[PDB]
């Protein structure tokens, strides 16, 4: 049910915060969780994962010796220290169950770094601008194959409604997640991935990415807008 | 008699040695599965390179896994939370 | 090396010391049964006799998983001894 | 997806038996596995319960001390050592994973032998006609509520020609590969299945089962029959 972040704030380059994120409503305990950042631009960027016990962190080479993630179960908090802190660091952050099976989303608290005061995912178009009924399809491609030797292709993707959080729409390519529509429909295959909206609604505006979780480190798609023209 | 600690300790060990031979070579897949399966884990922080090795012979059956596999529960700290009686 | 038999043996020791100081009040020892419980999927053991009754009796064994009755259970001595022999994965 | 029974036959008072079950298809090992008895006049009569590792076995006193439910897991099979036989004991055997998630039924194997909570349901005969709706009552001498907060009662139907089949549990829950045309309703001592419209493949004989309190108790059943 609910994830609630707080600790950002205004902080100077070389600088440090920490955040923390209060989980209520599901088994936090068992739930591997995830930081997830969302720039100025509006990309996303995986930051850390811990898992449910906390012994395995999780960490792109971005971040990793600067950030660390940890939790206190019998507090149900998730928690994130950051340190030399940079002016690319800057971005809404995001506590999400990411990779666990129930997809709970915190509502991101903000890193603004400013004295002032890995596997490619191409997603076209940037911008597809849309007539209410009208069809929608967005393409993502990734630069080597999504396929695991698992069996499984690890393919997400998610949207992100205006003035929401970023959601999970569909999993393993063309799965759909829980009240998920049926005018979504996920395909593709290897290296190429497809969202097809039969009948664009108010509902479905915002950014889509797609998010591969095939290869070390997660990676997005840089985001498709859908509004209307 | 049995203290928390020497105990914790042993079954880590015994893991341990299961998940070597494991890899190497069996019962020792049959234990290492069994102990994946019932604590909910996948090899260990411990030993990084047999853990890697570990989705080469499907040792860690995914089923929960949708998003990623690449994150995984460290199987020491499950046989500590097992006798720190945190796994409720 | 560590031998089977003895870690077993060794490990049903230590879940029957926390069933037995469980039933004298200790929380510790009860998140310790609540524990083993879950996880092992089991509740008390056939061989412990005056203990187990003295246990079921304290709601220390939920079903969750039990839809048509809860008055079987399996044994934890048993479950820890297939654990070490690598018996209770579903093959 | 199988359970196939044998070592059923025909024995006099005070002679033994044992009845097989050979298991396949699921993770036999991890099943608490049942032995379900019906007697030449349809009643089920639960008979015996052993847990996945063989640890903890279960009688009704009416079989007790006479009867051995045993299991062998790394050969998939179950067994049933009958002793001191009675006529009583006559009936076909069923070989079940009564209590376990999963629903698997044998065919039974019979023994003849030859020289606790009151269920009860009404009617005893429901006649129909196809697409009518229907409803069978349960009554229970004592409330099924657990402490558990859950309430097991249990609905099965047994087809003609077929072994029982779970159908509700719980009361509410559908069991898999169940219509909604199917419903379950009820608290405390009363207990209601209504199927909306009735098809073809709901004639059979319904029975409801506790399992709140020991000994399992089935009530006598209601027969599903057209016209």
């Amino acid at each position: 049910v609910m994830l609630v972040e707080s600790g950002g704030g205004f902080v100077k380059p070389g600088g440090s915060l920490k955040l923390s994120c209060a989980a209520s409503g599901f088994t936090f305990r068992s739930y591997i969780m995830s930081w997830v950042r969302q720039t100025p631009e509006k990309r996303l960027e995986w930051v850390a994962t811990i898992s449910g016990g906390g012994g395995n962190t999780y960490y792109p080479d971005s971040v990793k010796g600067r950030f660390t993630i940890s939790r206190d179960n019998a507090k149900n908090t998730l928690y994130l220290q950051l340190s030399s802190l940079r002016s690319e660091d800057t971005a809404l952050y995001y506590c999400a169950s990411l990779t666990a099976v129930g997809d709970y989303w915190g509502q991101g608290t903000s890193v603004t770094v400013s004295s002032g005061g890995d596997v490619v995912m191409t997603q076209t178009p940037l911008t597809l601008s849309v007539t209410i009924g009208q069809p929608a399809s967005i393409s993502c491609k990734s630069s080597q194959s999504l396929f695991d030797t698992d069996g499984k292709t690890y393919l997400t993707w998610l949207l992100q409604r205006p003035g929401q959080s970023p959601k999970r729409l569909i999993y393993l390519v063309s799965k759909l997640a829980s009240g998920v529509p049926d005018r979504f429909t996920g395909s593709g295959s290897g290296t190429d991935f497809t969202l097809k909206i039969s009948r664009v609604e108010a509902e479905d505006l915002g950014v889509y990415y797609c998010l591969q979780g095939t290869h070390f480190p997660l990676t997005f798609g840089a985001g498709t807008k859908l509004d209307l023209k | 008699f049995v203290n928390k600690d020497q105990i914790a300790k042993d079954v880590k060990q015994f893991y341990d040695q299961a998940l070597q031979q494991a890899v190497v070579d069996n019962n020792a897949k049959a234990v290492v599965k069994t102990f994946h399966e019932t604590l909910d884990c996948c090899g260990s922080s411990t030993l990084t390179a047999l853990t890697t090795s570990v989705l080469k012979n499907n040792l860690c059956p995914s089923g929960s896994n949708i998003i990623s596999n690449l994150f995984k529960e460290d199987c020491h700290q499950k046989i500590d939370d097992l006798f720190s009686g945190k796994l409720h």
